[PDB]
């Protein structure tokens, strides 16, 4: 298919007063890797990230049109954007190409800036937003990632056990996929600091 | 026009143990968007030491089961003993290949005991290739069940974790939990969970309810 | 899928990976792609896993009948010729088969390559599979006829490691055999994740 | 399709058509063969020439391959069709297993052709 | 193309048009679609022309040999069962709209319908052909239980006159046949 | 896809082909042989798809060898080439037709040297020189530029040398080596395996 | 997807399930399918989920513009006319099946809008994939001028028929009661299907995952 | 059968306490045309089993012919043995599967009711060879419309009396008359008991059209 | 799906069924296919549902603005000419079977037929829809010149009753409307 | 169809391509140049179909030259490579999309050497080594076999030598010659036009 042309996997998971996001590192064309440091998670202000998965053009294209509209928002207004507001901004951006659609599926994760409350959502390729309270996934290996998160997620998790759950959810689901792998990067954010770790995965 | 195939869903699961073999499956038969019945298991007892699971097109699963049960009788009338578990798997590989150019749309997993009282799991493709494994999951939700058992049974992707073999008690609650996660996200996984346990003394059965969407 | 085989002074080396996929889903990681026809012949699995499994089991039946009638073992040239003729009768019907036939013979080492289309060729080095072109590049650099035994083990082991690194459908563990005078001997079976820490430093 | 048992057992355990055929051999001309350690030598006798016939058309030493010669006795009509079926088999061996035919292999083809032919229906 | 059969108490009444088209050209301007099989058993044929002529001769072969062997005049249900066997075995190759009607000494007049599928059913009145769709509403309101013979000849004449006027593939002249115990009265009618 | 050539002289036939066994994008084998003996003075040069070149051409070989054992003497090159044409044309209108292009070369004691030409539709052609493959479009124009009916075999080799140097100038495939035969009154003789060093 | 509506003696009861299935995989378990249009008119959506969202927001924006200009309460026939004139313009390429209901001055009004632009006023309608199972409950047990306790009991039974008989449906049942003076929007009306409880403890501790590189960045 | 010419429609069936009841209408459609309006789509097999069918009607007369012969030739043996309803269900399953395998199917869908040895039997048979058992069955659009009405009674009340079942069928036949373009207001009800097989006449429904005065 | 209009001397009589199908499922069980345009001018629509609803509102927009500007009750031929212009310009996109009927002060009752092509013709009685093919033969023999109003209500009731019984796509309940000088008398009928 | 390579070092970028301009079965030109300068420290290497490689790549060249005349200083290699990606991606969903595969090489005074990778779908990739063409399947496995991040430019050439000798061993196309550049702190430098003598 078109989504399986480059592969990819993005997972977000909600914790107690924190939220983690993870993605793979492989860039490739249908059978053949090219590099293992392809960026798929982009910062949108402090304590608010976005992950993109799908066609590798629209990963780099939408992440630049969205940054274009975001800086004009935060200069016309005097404040940073709420996590709920960005979801309506992306859903506008994808729906304008209703018949010329971008082949990507965004995943948004971040904390609310005033009251530090987590927020996760995901969108299809024409912008149907879906907010949840436990986890959202996007990419080619979606069904493998549902078997992980339905069996491993707990309601109230400190950032230590939140890291261990989203790591074991990614290292086993991506290992079962063929066109996704070659490393996993994990961002875990919270109101005081922010933490980026890279996992020891199979380069197989 | 007339298409000869349809997908009826279903999900089977087998785990080989040290002195046991557990085979489980759902009990929902359904094609399209409708429901035919809420009671149609896939646990088929071949001998007292071998249970087969059959998922896929249900018209082929009915036929293939009756072909096998005839040939177990033809072996005994010609050799004065029952088939072993490894002999069944070598036989059924030839049966599936015999219709190479009009294949069965059936996924097969054979669980049972060997000659030494150890577990054995043989998983098949619809053409008839196989190997012996410790655990396999076949059917519609096979993409959801296989990553979970790599973590728990295979002890994969973990650090500083001791390697204890799976007991019978741990393997029961491991099976019961993994279908509850599969029934949430799969539309095909059904309502009752028929679990068949093959030991050195016979075959026990157990039925566990699920949600009924 | 990636297999390779090359012959040298001290017999024939056979190696393969163990990943079998289904679309983008990985079915298993432990598929033994070098099947054991005899105590003196070896065959690989490339393309259709069930078609290579059937027709090479059917070849092992046929070679055993030849030995009982003639009271010596079959040659490597005769064994591949039987396999090339059985497959040709189903040409165009859609068989996927790209195996190789290895084994010691009265004329020395033997290494032939049999297709489902009807190709039957000799040679010194071969590499079959989806990631076969990744195996040729590293194998052509370190190949010599006069390799040592422990050196030829390291060549074929690292050559599979480079193919699984680039190809998406290749991976698992690295099986490794050695065809000798009396018969084949299983050498080792290394995981790729263990070779990654070995070959890095 | 002529279906009739020609070769049947006797009441004392013989096959009469087989041992009647061994007397047809017992009045064909004599053929002798010995083997040396480096050169074999076989040669028929009783050419019985009439000095008005072509000497090559009456030959009874023929070759199945380069390495395999053949002599016979008995009646010559049945001989040269056993030879022509043996030439086909030793040629089709080369399309199979690449070495030329061993001399032991071609006699198992002839003897098994000759046995099952005392077993079929409607064949002397 | 437009065929019709109505029974009454003593027998049956058959009727058909006479136009045979080839796409849009009138190949045969007058056509006898009422084929005799036996002396008291007719059929009226529709659909493909070469198919229904070949089947009607094979049934005439089989029924004539059947009746000369039993030495007894054959049944209408017997003749209808023979068309069913050929139209069902060869349903992938035939386009036949056969209606079998006729008088029998044991049961009187019968009317059977064998459409293009290959089934068979007895009816009080049958109707078939391409132009038969335009007179379903007329034949439902006008039909009355227990007619005489002279009303059934009037009833099938008005019904064929309306389908011939409205359909393009029907037309020509109306052929009628009344089968009773006494014999067969055929006539050619127009208007 | 791959190449062979048919120079025929007054009392000899000079044939040559490449040595490359190809694959998807790689070459499996660099010393392949397209040359099939049937008799002591008849060769066979078969080009086509994968399975049909090996099995059809050795099916012919078992029938030519059988003719010599049944009779004592060999076929002529004319009758041998005209027996192969019957076997394609009968098997052409069938469920499994062979797709091979070939040219046969032979010498006889009566009519001297002979060269025949065929395709995958079984048309014979007695030709003084011929070629198959896509390189035949490049190399036929050099050959009729310089051909003489009375050409010696020493300068026929250097005519073949010139005809193959141009094939490595304006032709996109690799083709490094070429095996050469020669047929005369004394039978088959191997010439030098001429090549171009790619080092 | 199963949406349904009814007109009782005073107002309108709307109902829907909460599931969104991408392919044959359950994506969302709590997708809200009943939308806001005006303070007296709601609408239910079926079909393409992004097409129903962006259409039900455009029309709700225009009636907010229209009612604030006229200074009075909107009417249900206006929201009917805005929808079926823009869906006909897009020639059915926008797949959006809608059940429209509200209580204006003239009373309760219930519409059903098909994605080519054809509408119809009816006393009870069902749309969605499991619409046929819900219509059989309405066809057997409808009676004109019911009380709202019978109406809430009838609709929740009809939505539950699409839960247990259709594959692409089935979770908590939403309801909304619109009357001349009262608006009761309430999502968890009933929970017919729970999740089973876990048995085995899968819990890992800190240090069971190998990390190659870590980075810490403080914030304020 | 490549293309079904004259077809039927939905067939219902449900167990009760000591017997099975099956109902279906009396219409053979042809495309969107109702040509044959007095056919019967329920066959009474010998004494304790009973068959209805949907799909192509000319293929149904074929199986009516073949099963008719398999019962006649058995009963004149005097064995004291008859076919159980699940033996016919097993036979008819093999007849479907062995005929799609030659890529020439029978365009039908069949419901087998039966009461032998104190217990009820109700079996489904598909064109492709899919077969199962259930306490309630429905084919065609009845699987979408009438089948949810069957299950919600049977899950709240597992066993039924004979009068409760016959009432519950006539409600589901009314629903198929409203919401199906291929139905007809003339049906017949067949019922097995321990006493035998009884097929009632051309029954009719009672329709309600009071919502038509709602503008 | 099955629509019909018959004029008499003082006015016209309209009639239609109420079944709206979606392939083979009954989407709308009762349906008003008799759409008012003006006070004495109706149309009955068939073919695509969303197409004929959109055209009938555009003509109602144009004819209402036309009559308020001339200050005079509009003509039936004027309203029929407006449907012709939209169904001919957009004949590649529409599937409409519109029949326009109504009373006019200048010419009495008129009945016009606009089929799917886009032409227009005045008739004494019109008939349209999918099920209208099965009652062509009935409506030809039964129609009689110079009926009263009470006979035309009987005449269109029996004609719609036969098409609804025989067609699968028609059915439901019969809606009637009689348009005269005095006003419009609508009624819902069954049987 | 045709080949180029991207070895990148600690303070240099080593690029090379072939020189063959192909046709149907013949080669039109044997000394073609796939190499396009834009600045004193930025090259461009374009591969694709016939018309789009020449006209797109010189459209980029007139915009990079224009940036230097309007401002006085040059683009960075990062901004130059990220300007080209915008021009494919805008022209991708259009009536005339360009079908070219390219990789850009540059040196900067701030961040040193840099290499980027693109395809006909406009995806960027900062890579230490890359290749296009069907020969990339053969030659990437030699290159990561022997690559060191701290590799000197003298042994990087003989690494390129080894990487091209294997391309004339198991690859069916001809490819006789290869033009080599090198980019460093002093700009573009021509190296020796390395080749393999086919005589």
């Amino acid at each position: 298919s078109i989504m399986s042309y480059n592969g990819g996997a993005v997972m977000a998971m909600k914790g107690k007063n924190c939220v983690a996001i993870a993605a793979d590192r492989r860039f490739g064309i249908q059978a053949q890797m090219v590099t293992t440091d392809f960026q798929k998670i982009f910062p949108m202000g402090d304590r608010l990230y976005i992950g993109l998965a799908g066609l590798a053009t629209d990963v780099q294209t939408v992440a630049q049109r969205l940054k274009f509209r975001l800086n004009l928002y935060e200069l016309k207004e005097g404040r940073q954007i709420k996590p709920y507001t960005l979801m309506s901004m992306v859903a506008n951006l994808l729906y304008e190409k209703r018949f010329g659609p971008y082949y990507t599926e965004p995943v948004i994760a971040g904390l609310d800036p005033k009251t530090f409350k987590p927020f996760i959502c995901s969108l299809d390729l024409i912008g149907c937003p879906m907010v949840t309270d436990d986890f959202v996934v996007s990419g080619t290996c979606a069904e493998q990632m549902y078997g992980m998160c339905e069996s491993l997620w707990e309601p109230n998790m400190d950032p230590d056990h939140l890291f261990e759950t989203i790591s074991q959810a990614m290292l086993n689901a991506v290992d079962r996929d063929a066109v996704s792998g070659m490393g996993v990067i994990v961002h875990i954010i919270e109101k005081d600091k922010i933490t980026t770790r890279t996992l020891k995965a199979r380069m197989d | 026009r007339f298409s000869p195939y349809v997908f009826n869903g279903g999900t089977i699961l087998a785990i080989a143990g040290e002195d046991f073999a557990i085979v489980a499956s759902d009990t929902r038969l359904s094609e399209g968007f409708s429901i035919h019945t809420r009671d149609s298991p896939k646990c088929y007892k071949l001998t007292d030491k071998t249970v087969i699971g059959c998922s896929g097109f249900h018209g082929d699963c009915l036929t293939l089961t009756k072909i096998i049960e005839a040939r177990l009788k033809m072996y005994k009338h010609s050799n004065n003993k029952a088939m072993t578990t490894g002999a069944i798997a070598a036989m059924l590989s030839t049966i599936l290949y015999s219709r190479r150019f009009f294949p069965y749309y059936v996924y097969n997993i054979i669980g049972g005991l060997d000659e030494e009282g150890k577990g054995a799991v043989y998983s098949f493709d619809p053409v008839g290739s196989y190997q012996r494994d410790s655990f396999k999951a076949g059917g519609s939700a096979s993409a959801m069940l296989q990553p979970l058992l790599d973590n728990q049974v295979g002890f994969k992707n973990m650090q500083n974790v001791e390697h204890v073999p799976l007991s019978l008690d741990r393997a029961m609650r491991l099976v019961k939990d993994v279908f509850i996660s599969a029934a949430e996200r799969d539309v095909y996984t059904g309502d009752a969970l028929r679990i068949c346990i093959v030991t050195k003394e016979g075959i026990r059965e157990e039925t566990v309810s699920l949600r009924k969407d | 899928t990636t297999t390779l085989a090359f012959k040298f002074r001290h017999g024939v080396i056979v190696a393969a990976d163990s990943r079998a996929t289904a679309g983008a889903y990985i079915a298993s990681q432990t598929v033994k792609k070098v099947i054991e026809i005899n105590p003196y012949l070896l065959g690989t699995m490339a393309g259709g896993a069930a078609d290579c499994s059937f027709w090479e089991r059917l070849l092992a039946r046929q070679c055993r009948i030849y030995e009982l009638r003639n009271k010596e073992r079959i040659s490597v040239a005769a064994a591949s010729k039987l396999l090339a003729n059985m497959v040709y009768q189903y040409k165009g019907m859609g068989l996927s088969m790209g195996t190789m036939i290895c084994g010691w013979d009265k004329r020395g080492p033997g290494l032939y390559y049999v297709d489902s289309e009807g190709n039957r060729i000799s040679g010194a080095t071969f590499s079959v599979g989806s990631g076969s072109v990744y195996a040729y590049g590293v194998m052509d650099r370190g190949y010599s006829y006069d390799l040592e035994v422990e050196q030829a083990y390291d060549l074929a082991r690292r050559a599979i490691y480079q193919a699984t690194y680039r190809d998406a459908y290749s991976g698992g563990a690295v099986n490794l055999y050695h065809v000798r005078e009396d018969g084949w001997i299983r050498v080792s079976s290394d995981n790729v994740a263990d070779l990654h820490e070995k070959y890095s430093g | 399709s002529y279906d009739r048992a020609i070769t049947v057992f006797s009441p004392d355990g013989h096959l009469f058509q087989v041992e009647y055929a061994q007397e047809a051999v017992k009045k064909g001309s004599t053929a002798v063969g010995v083997r040396g350690r480096d050169i074999v030598v076989l040669g028929v006798e009783k050419k019985s020439v009439a000095k008005l016939q072509d000497e090559r058309t009456v030959r009874k030493i023929c070759a199945l391959d380069d390495n395999v010669c053949m002599a016979f006795a008995g009646l010559t009509a049945d001989a040269r069709i056993v030879i022509n079926r043996a030439r086909v088999e030793c040629q089709s061996h080369r399309l199979t297993v690449e070495d030329p035919v061993t001399v032991e292999y071609i006699t198992r083809y002839i003897a098994s052709l000759k046995q099952r032919y005392t077993q079929s229906n409607g064949r002397r | 193309t437009t065929i019709m059969a109505v029974q009454f108490d003593g027998g049956v009444v058959l009727g058909a048009d006479s136009r045979t088209t080839t796409g849009s050209y009138i190949a045969n301007r007058v056509t006898d679609k009422l084929t005799p099989i036996h002396d008291r058993i007719f059929c009226c044929r529709s659909g493909s022309a070469a198919d229904t002529q070949a089947v009607a001769d094979a049934v005439t072969y089989q029924l004539g040999f059947h009746s000369i062997e039993l030495n007894e005049p054959p049944l209408v249900h017997t003749a209808a069962s023979l068309f069913k066997e050929m139209c069902y075995r060869y349903r992938e190759d035939l386009m036949a709209g056969i209606i079998i009607a006729g008088w029998d000494p044991q049961e009187g007049g019968q009317v059977y319908s064998v459409p293009m599928g290959g089934m068979m059913v007895r009816q009080s009145f049958a109707i078939g052909g391409s132009g038969s769709s335009y007179i379903y509403g007329y034949v439902d309101a006008t039909y009355r239980e227990g007619m005489t013979k002279e009303e059934c000849l009037q009833f099938t004449a008005n019904a064929l006159a309306l389908a011939m006027e409205r359909d393009g593939s029907s037309g020509g002249v109306i052929r009628l046949a009344a089968i009773a115990e006494s014999g067969v009265e055929r006539q050619v009618l127009l208007g | 896809m791959e190449y062979l050539i048919g120079i025929q002289g007054p009392d000899y036939v000079l044939v040559a082909s490449d040595r490359v066994a190809a694959s998807n994008i790689v070459q499996m084998k660099d010393d392949h042989d397209k040359m099939f003996k049937m008799s002591e003075k008849i060769l066979l040069l078969c080009v086509g798809e994968a399975g049909d070149t090996v099995q059809f051409a050795e099916y012919i070989q078992k029938n030519v060898q059988l003719y010599k054992m049944r009779n004592g003497y060999e076929l002529s090159p004319t009758a041998a080439a005209n027996f192969t044409r019957r076997n394609l044309a009968d098997c052409l209108r069938s469920r499994t037709p062979y797709h091979v292009n070939l040219l046969l070369a032979g010498y006889d004691e009566h009519e001297g040297p002979a060269l025949y030409y065929m395709d995958y539709l079984a048309a014979l052609a007695k030709a003084p020189f011929a070629a198959h493959g896509y390189g035949a479009f490049l190399t036929l124009s050099i050959l009729d530029r310089y051909y003489t009916p009375t050409i010696s075999r020493e300068r026929a080799v250097e005519l073949l040398r010139k005809c193959l140097e141009e094939l490595q100038k304006r032709f996109i495939l690799n083709l490094p080596t070429f095996s050469v035969r020669i047929i005369d009154k004394n039978g088959i003789h191997d010439l030098d395996n001429i090549s171009f060093p790619k080092q | 997807t199963t949406i349904a509506g009814v007109v009782y003696k005073d107002g309108i009861v709307l109902g829907a399930d909460t599931r969104a299935t991408e392919g044959m995989v359950v994506a969302d378990k709590n997708c809200s399918k009943i939308h806001f249009i005006s303070p007296n008119i709601y609408c239910c959506g079926a079909g393409t989920a992004a097409d129903t969202d962006m259409t039900t927001q455009l029309i709700s924006s225009n009636l907010e513009l229209h009612s604030l200009s006229t200074g009075r309460l909107p009417r249900v026939v206006t929201a009917n006319r805005m929808l079926k004139q823009m869906l006909f313009r897009y020639q059915g390429y926008i797949g959006a099946a809608l059940v429209l209901g509200g209580v204006d001055v003239t009373g309760p009004h219930l519409y059903s809008i098909y994605p080519h632009g054809s509408t119809d006023k009816l006393p009870y309608v069902t749309m969605g994939s499991g619409s046929l199972a819900a219509m059989a409950v309405f066809e057997d047990k409808f009676r004109p001028d019911m009380e709202e306790e019978e109406a809430k009991n009838l609709v929740s039974e009809a939505i539950a028929a699409g839960i247990f008989n259709d594959l692409g449906s089935g979770s908590n049942i939403d309801l909304c009661v619109i009357s001349k003076n009262k608006l009761d929007f309430l999502r968890p009306y009933t929970v017919p299907n729970k999740k089973g409880t876990r048995l085995g403890r899968y819990r890992c501790e800190k240090g069971t995952t190998a990390v190659l590189t870590e980075k810490i960045t403080p914030l304020e | 059968t490549q293309n079904p010419m004259v077809t039927g429609t939905s067939v219902l069936g449900v167990k009760f306490e000591g017997g099975v009841v099956i109902a279906a209408d009396m219409l053979g459609s042809y495309g969107s045309l109702a040509r044959f309006r007095n056919i019967s789509r329920i066959m009474r097999v010998n004494n304790s089993t009973m068959l209805g069918a949907s799909g192509d009607y000319a293929d149904f007369q074929y199986l009516k012919q073949v099963l008719g012969q398999m019962v006649i030739d058995e009963e004149l043996l005097g064995d004291g043995h008859s076919y159980s309803p699940r033996a016919i269900h097993s036979w008819l399953t093999r007849a479907m599967y062995s005929r799609r395998s030659k890529m020439n199917p029978l365009w039908n869908t069949m419901v087998i009711g039966g009461y032998a040895d104190g217990e009820s039997f109700l079996g489904y048979v598909d064109m492709l060879g899919v077969a199962y058992e259930a306490p309630s069955l429905a084919t065609g659009y009845g699987a979408y419309l009438a089948q949810p009405l069957l299950r919600e009674v049977l899950e709240k009340q597992p066993v039924l009396s004979q009068t409760e079942a016959r009432d519950l069928v006539e409600r589901c036949m009314r629903v198929l008359y409203y919401r199906d373009a291929r139905s007809y207001n003339r049906f017949q009800i067949a019922t097995v008991t321990e006493k035998g097989v009884e097929i009632e006449g051309p029954l009719s429904t009672e329709t309600n059209w009071d919502i038509a005065h709602m503008i």
